[PDB]
DNA sequence: GCTGCCGCCGCC
RNA sequence: AGGCGGGC
């Protein structure tokens, strides 16, 4: 979008109104508002912080005058933060640590099959909020390009200290370690969270991972993200010479040739153990495929900014819109065609 | 009447120190400083709770006894307790450190009561009914499953499942566990925790006492018309060539090498490069056993099989301001920044495992272990010297182990 | 202006 | 690895 393309959207087709009562808390203009931090961002380069509104009129005509490309969402402070020369819960999930198991783009594209990454990390995250919080006033809102920013406006949620905050966190934040090339090795038995996070996660894993993505399917990109997962190295190096014997097996083939040598390999007393070890290897393989994979830093602290919802993204011109069930990228609106 | 008011203050062996007592003053206050100096200094060193409790538990003997039933000590806890509040109200800092402090000595004292005495104190956390405990069963048994087998050593499925039967829970909001709820250790359920009650009566404990230091401080004005000032004050500050590129990779030459510069050589032949603290520990060791300045960069050259060759001259005083710059002793060593994966600088007896020391080292091992464990790594070092044939440099270590042969 | 990253230059 | 300066 040009400058006079986010002068228009400001003046004519931006929500003032409903983001000034949702940061508010109430019909009247209060301190949730008043003493509330944004963060403009300009096409320059430029950053201003500590800006705060007094009303709907006040935050639309400094917007509008400002017209930046973006702007973010902090805390309320204990005073005005236009003043100071004299927070919802929120957490952010991006494509980019998807990016080793999805073929159906490539660096910054997104379509609706990828896009079911998000869905998922959305589901799972909805399901701990919900059910172990006990959460009730949440929203999430498309980042305008591959991403999704969770929005939970609870009182509880609200109030929450930045040890709290990473509490929460660490609750939700199961895969820590990024990295495809090292097996999980998560905790056993596991937590009541990840049992009940598998059991949503497996019935998509076939046609996502195996079907839709098939990113192992590629002999190279198999011994990179598919061959660490697994625990037991006379395994590993077994499948390694076959997958090289027999090329460009699918991702179905080659997960099924996983049971097939450790069931030839894994003989006598000890298979039972090795039978559970494997199963226990695919598990954390479904997690570490599907599970959501949050930026840690926003969520931790009470002062983060965070994009506002329906700001444009400054390369797709896309809204970023409020997100239902039924939301895939290519349904968000675009400001030249709302023009 | 005294003695009844102390009498109901003290039904428990524990207080929250709710209402105000109604040289004795300096010393009390003293003995109690001196035990939360104690706890701080413990805490600063990251020791456990339970190294904590053996080396305090003497010292509550002698400067201020719990579990007494003399009226004399409980005083001396009291007043000893509110004459510190006086000390530590002024400052932001001194506060925090002081409800930091006082809180950790209440889990200490609460964990060395009785059961029956730390029963009686909750008296002076709802529990869930049998149906709530039968809908949440096996949720509450897959959390809690791991921590009976590791807290109470129940290795058999069966006995986990019939303690977990008998077991109950206590259903809290989950902000009062927060540090249960990281670890995975607590049940969640609709911003619920099933549970830990020792960290909510040390929150609340907390709590209360800061409110109460608070108070205390918009008070203090009226006690500076007081023999009170100069205690306080002083209270509150007692808180305040032969040797050549291809000769040091030889068994003749290596064997004389304390186990750091081991690591490092060994670091260096298996990544063909060391990163920034193991290339400056080597490098000056080198220089320090006579390697010259030319066969130096030819070893560097040949081991890393614009960015370097200025610093490997530098550390011979060939460059800039040419300081002869001094091999590092372990104490320099050891100040340097822990390393980390992919790092071979500090000292193996303190960076290494008791198992990779003991594989390296085949009663002697045990000795040099127990020196490790104390943190005495230089006297470890000079135990693996003589047994091997007090240092605190590696260049000594290489010419004491030279001069042996000479 | 500051912030952060990347590159170069020695020093310490 | 740390600090300072310059450029994008
Ligand atoms: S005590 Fe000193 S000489 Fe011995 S291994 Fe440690 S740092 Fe090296």
């Amino acid at each position: 979008p040009s400058s006079s393309d986010m002068e228009y959207y400001y003046k004519s087709l931006y929500p003032f109104k409903h983001i000034f009562n949702w940061l508010n808390h109430s019909p009247k203009p209060s301190r949730d508002m008043i003493n509330r931090e944004f963060a403009m961002a300009f096409r320059s380069g430029a950053y201003k912080r500590y800006n705060s509104f007094n009303s709907v009129q006040d935050f639309k005509a400094q917007i509008e005058k400002a017209n930046p490309d973006r702007f973010e969402i902090g805390a309320i402070y204990n005073k005005p933060p236009r003043e100071r020369d004299t927070k919802e819960l929120v957490f952010d999930i991006d494509m980019d640590d998807y990016d080793a198991f999805r073929t159906c783009c490539s660096g910054a594209q997104v379509c609706s099959k990828c896009w079911k990454f998000i869905s998922l990390a959305m589901k799972i995250t909805n399901t701990a909020l919900r059910e172990d919080f006990g959460y009730k006033d949440f929203i999430w809102v498309f980042s305008g390009r591959r991403g999704a920013h969770c929005w939970v406006s609870d009182k509880r949620a609200r109030a929450l200290t930045d040890v709290q905050r990473r509490n929460v966190l660490d609750y939700v934040n199961v895969i820590r370690d990024r990295n495809t090339d090292k097996r999980l090795a998560l905790k056993r038995p596991y937590h009541p969270h990840l049992a009940r996070s598998l059991e949503q996660l497996k019935p998509f894993f076939v046609s996502i991972m195996l079907e839709e993505q098939n990113p192992w399917e590629d002999d190279q990109h198999a011994i990179q993200t598919l061959l660490p997962a697994l625990y037991d190295k006379q395994l590993i190096d077994s499948l390694k010479k076959y997958w090289l014997d027999n090329p460009r097996r699918s991702s179905k083939e080659k997960w099924n040739d996983i049971d097939q040598i450790a069931t030839s390999l894994f003989k006598g007393p000890k298979q039972d153990s090795h039978i559970i070890k494997l199963r226990e290897c695919k598990e954390d393989l479904v997690l570490m495929t599907l599970y959501p994979k949050l930026d840690v830093e926003v969520t931790k602290q009470t002062i983060h900014l965070l994009k506002a919802p329906f700001c444009i993204h400054p390369a797709t011109g896309n809204v970023c819109v409020p997100i239902d069930e039924s939301f895939a990228p290519e349904k968000a609106p675009k400001l030249i065609d709302l023009q | 009447e005294e003695k009844k008011l102390y009498a109901r203050l003290y039904e428990s062996k524990l207080s929250f120190y709710d209402l105000p007592p109604q040289e004795q003053f300096e010393i009390w206050a003293i003995d109690r400083l001196k035990i939360l100096l104690e706890i701080e200094s413990c805490l600063s060193r990251n020791k456990s709770i339970k190294e904590i409790e053996t080396i305090i538990k003497p010292q509550f003997q002698k400067l201020l006894p719990f579990n007494t039933e003399s009226l004399e000590d409980r005083k001396k806890d009291y007043y000893s307790h509110f004459i510190l509040r006086l000390c530590f109200c002024r400052s932001k800092e001194l506060r925090e450190k002081f409800v930091r402090a006082e809180t950790f000595l209440f889990k200490i004292r609460f964990n060395m009561l009785t059961s029956t005495d730390q029963t009686k104190f909750v008296q002076s956390l709802q529990f869930i009914s049998n149906e709530e405990k039968a809908e949440l069963s096996h949720q509450l048994y897959q959390t809690v499953s791991a921590s009976l087998q590791f807290q109470l050593n129940l290795n058999e499925e069966h006995q986990r499942k019939q303690y977990f039967q008998q077991e109950k829970f206590i259903k809290l909001p989950f902000e009062n566990v927060i540090e249960l709820v990281g670890n995975r250790l607590v049940f969640l359920k609709d911003g619920y925790a099933y549970l830990q009650q020792l960290n909510l009566l040390s929150n609340e404990f907390a709590s209360k006492l800061n409110q109460e230091l608070i108070k205390t401080y918009q008070y203090l004005p009226r006690l500076n018309e007081d023999r009170l000032l100069p205690i306080l004050n002083h209270l509150s500050s007692g808180y305040t060539d032969e040797i050549n590129a291809q000769s040091v990779w030889s068994e003749e030459i290596s064997s004389n090498y304390p186990l750091c510069i081991k690591n490092l050589m060994e670091g260096l032949k298996k990544n063909h490069h060391l990163r920034y603290y193991g290339r400056q520990q080597l490098s000056l060791f080198l220089k320090g056993i006579g390697l010259s300045a030319d066969e130096a960069l030819k070893f560097w050259s040949e081991a890393f099989t614009k960015e370097y060759r200025y610093s490997f001259r530098h550390n011979y005083g060939l460059e800039g301001n040419r300081i002869n710059y001094k091999p590092w002793d372990c104490h320099t060593i050891l100040s340097k920044p822990r390393p980390g994966r992919g790092d071979y600088h500090g000292c193996p007896f303190r960076d290494w495992s008791h198992e990779r020391l003991s594989a390296e080292l085949r009663a002697q091992i045990i000795s040099v272990l127990d020196s490790c464990q104390k943190g005495e790594y230089t006297i470890a070092c000079t135990k693996v010297f003589e047994m091997t044939h007090h240092i605190a440099h590696p260049n000594l270590y290489f010419e004491r182990s030279r001069q042996l042969q000479k």
